[PDB]
């Protein structure tokens, strides 16, 4: 998502959670932490929508 | 010309993570526990010792009869 583009998707800012060790409990904690970071990409998306065509 | 986004009115909501409320820890506990437990045994020796006195009275009525 930030080594290739999709869309106008470069114009948002967020960080990509990493794990320390290599087990299930620290690939669990990505999924809890990505849900907090998805609220940031929604709240950054309401401010930016240009009116226009579809 | 009827399209969505407002001119203003926003938050946002946080991305944060916090509820570390302490909590009565760290030598406060292990001190209310022992202070409660020693009140228990102090409430013993006033009943178990006292029941031992009425116990001998119960044997007393036996021995004053049976000739």
């Amino acid at each position: 998502r930030k080594t290739q583009p999709y869309d106008v998707y470069d114009q948002v800012e967020f960080d990509v959670p990493i794990g320390s060790r290599g087990d299930c409990y620290d690939r669990y904690l990505c999924r809890v932490e990505e849900m907090r970071q998805s609220i940031r990409i929604i709240s950054q998306c309401l401010n930016k929508m240009p009116p226009g065509e579809i | 010309k009827q399209d969505m986004p407002p001119v203003g009115g926003y938050g946002p909501i946080d991305y944060k993570r916090n509820l570390p409320r302490r909590g009565l820890s760290g030598y406060s506990m292990f001190a209310v526990g022992i202070g409660a437990l020693l009140f228990g045994y102090w409430s013993m020796m006033k009943w178990n010792r006292e029941r031992r006195r009425l116990q001998i009275e119960d044997f007393e009525a036996r021995i004053a009869l049976m000739p």
